[PDB]
C-alpha cells in the first residue's frame, strides 16, 4: 500500500490520455489491480481490472474498446490508456489494489488523479485578498474565474490550518469560483502576516496574495 | 447489469444513537454461499475506505461500531453508536458479477445542537476593481442546521441576480456547517450605489443576522 | 470459494 497515480489533465473530447500509478511498499507483481473513478456527481464507477501477470483484463461496456489497463511488473507501475474520451469520462481516477487470494473488495485506494474532458480552454484564476471591513478577525480569499479544476488554496504555506473553511468551487458558465475564510485572533492580524495563497497546476499559476488591511 | 439501490439517500442521526443504511441489489450478489457485497466510508478530500468486505466481515482497523448483515439481494450497514467522526458518505458495492457496480451512496449527518452563523461581510478587493469587477463576499461560519437563508440588500433593495452560493461539508469535530454567499456585479453598478447588506435568516433566531458596509 | 466465476477475480484460481 501506497499508490501514487499521475497523468491527470484536461483533454479535448475524442482525445487520448494515459494514467500511471507508482506502487511501492508491497510485492506489486503478485497483486491483481483495478482503476475506479468518481464523477463530479460523486458517483463511484469501476473502470478496469488486471490480473497479477496481466493476462486477464476486465472492463465495463461503457469503457471497453477505448480504455486499456496494463502494467509493468518490473518497475511496479499500473497504467490506464484512455482513448476516444467522452464528457462522461470526466472524473477522479483512483488506483486500487484489487486482491491476492480472496475478494476482500477494494482494500487500498490511491489519492487519485483528476481527468477533465471538456472543450473549454484553460483559464488562470484571479486571486483577491478579502480584508473584512478590515477595521477574533475573519479574513477571506477569492479565487474567481478559472478552468479546469482543481486549485490548492492554503494559508501561510499550511502553517495556518486553524479556522480555515475552503468552500467548494461553483461553476459560473465555464469558470469556477472558490472561496476560503480564515478566522484568527485580533493579536494575530494585522500584527502578523496572513497570506492568502493559491496555486493552479493547469495554468502553472502560483499566486501569493497578502491580506492587507483597509 | 446488477443495480444497487441504497435506502436513505441521506440520513440524519444524533450522536450516540444507531444508524441503518440499506442496499438492495436487483439480482443476487451471492456465489458459493458467500455474499460479495462491500461497504465503504468516504470523507471529503479522501478516497473510499473499506469498512466491511463480503456483507458481514469487519475490515481490520475499522471500529466495532460498524457491522454488516444480509444475503442475496438485501444488505445492511449498521453504525452503533454514531460518533462525530462518522460523518461521511457510505457506498455499497457488489463484486459477484462483471461489471462491478456501486450504490448511489448515503450521506450521514449528525444531529448536533442548534448554532447561529457567524456572518462576515467583505467588500470588493481593490485589485478586483482594476479588472472591472466587483464581488461582495459574505461568510456565514459554523451553524446548524444546514438550511439557512441569505438576502442581499443593495441600497435597501433585495438584489436577486448574481448570487453564487457554496456550502461546506459538515465538520468532523464540531458538526457544524459553513456557507459563502457572493454577490457579483460590475464595477460601474457597484459604484452607483453605496450601502451593501448581507442578511442571514436562521432557525436559531427570529431576527436575521445583518452585516453591511457603506461603500467608500 | 471466496471469489466468484462471473466477477473480475475469476482468474484468481
Amino acid at each position: 500500500q501506497m499508490l501514487v497515480e499521475s497523468g491527470g489533465d484536461l483533454v479535448k473530447p475524442g482525445g487520448s490520455l494515459k494514467l500511471s500509478c507508482a506502487a511501492s511498499g508491497f510485492t506489486f507483481s503478485s497483486y491483481t489491480m483495478s482503476w475506479v473513478r468518481q464523477t463530479p456527481e460523486k458517483r463511484l464507477e469501476w473502470v478496469a481490472t488486471i490480473s497479477s501477470g496481466g493476462a486477464y483484463t476486465y472492463y465495463p461496456d461503457s469503457v471497453k474498446g477505448r480504455f486499456t489497463i496494463s502494467d509493468d511488473n518490473a518497475e511496479s507501475t499500473l497504467y490506464l490508456q484512455m482513448s476516444s474520451l467522452r464528457s462522461e469520462d470526466t472524473a477522479m481516477y483512483y488506483c486500487v489494489r484489487r486482491a491476492f487470494d480472496s475478494d476482500v473488495g477494494f482494500a487500498s485506494w490511491g489519492h487519485r488523479t483528476l481527468v477533465t474532458v471538456s472543450a473549454a480552454k484553460t483559464t488562470a484564476p484571479s486571486v483577491y485578498p478579502l480584508a473584512p471591513v478590515c477595521g477574533s478577525v475573519t479574513l477571506g480569499c477569492l479565487v474567481k474565474g478559472y478552468f479546469p479544476e482543481p486549485v490548492t488554496l492554503t494559508w501561510n504555506s499550511g502553517s495556518l490550518s486553524s479556522g480555515v473553511h475552503t468552500f467548494p468551487a461553483v461553476l459560473q458558465s465555464d469558470l469556477y469560483t472558490l472561496s476560503s475564510s480564515v478566522t484568527v485572533t485580533s493579536s494575530t492580524w494585522p500584527s502578523q502576516s496572513i497570506t492568502c495563497n493559491v496555486a493552479h497546476p493547469a495554468s502553472s499559476t502560483k499566486v501569493d496574495k497578502k491580506i492587507e488591511p483597509r | 447489469d446488477i443495480v444497487l439501490t441504497q435506502s436513505p439517500a441521506s440520513l440524519a442521526v444524533s450522536l450516540g444513537q444507531r444508524a441503518t443504511i440499506s442496499c438492495r441489489a436487483s439480482e443476487s450478489v451471492d456465489s458459493y454461499g458467500n455474499s460479495f457485497m462491500h461497504w465503504y466510508q468516504q470523507k471529503p478530500g479522501q478516497p473510499p475506505k473499506l469498512l466491511i468486505y463480503r456483507a458481514s466481515n469487519l475490515e481490520s482497523g475499522i471500529p466495532a461500531r460498524f457491522s454488516g448483515s444480509g444475503s442475496r439481494t438485501d444488505f445492511t450497514l449498521t453504525i452503533n453508536p454514531v460518533e462525530a467522526d462518522d460523518v461521511a458518505t457510505y457506498y455499497c458495492q457488489q463484486s459477484n458479477e462483471d461489471p462491478l457496480t456501486f450504490g448511489a451512496g448515503t450521506k450521514l449527518e449528525l444531529k448536533r445542537a442548534d448554532a447561529a452563523p457567524t456572518v462576515s461581510i467583505f467588500p470588493p478587493s481593490s485589485e478586483q476593481l482594476t479588472s472591472g469587477g466587483a464581488s461582495v463576499v459574505c461568510f456565514l461560519n459554523n451553524f446548524y442546521p444546514k438550511d439557512i437563508n441569505v438576502r442581499w440588500k443593495i441600497d435597501g433593495s433585495e438584489r436577486q441576480n448574481g448570487v453564487l452560493n457554496s456550502w461546506t461539508d459538515q465538520d468532523s469535530k464540531d458538526s457544524t456547517y459553513s456557507m459563502s454567499s457572493t454577490l457579483t456585479l460590475t464595477k460601474d453598478e457597484y459604484e452607483r450605489h453605496n450601502s451593501y447588506t448581507c442578511e442571514a435568516t436562521h432557525k436559531t433566531s427570529t431576527s436575521p443576522i445583518v452585516k453591511s458596509f457603506n461603500r467608500a | 470459494y471466496t471469489t466468484s466465476t462471473r466477477g473480475d477475480l475469476a482468474h484468481v484460481t
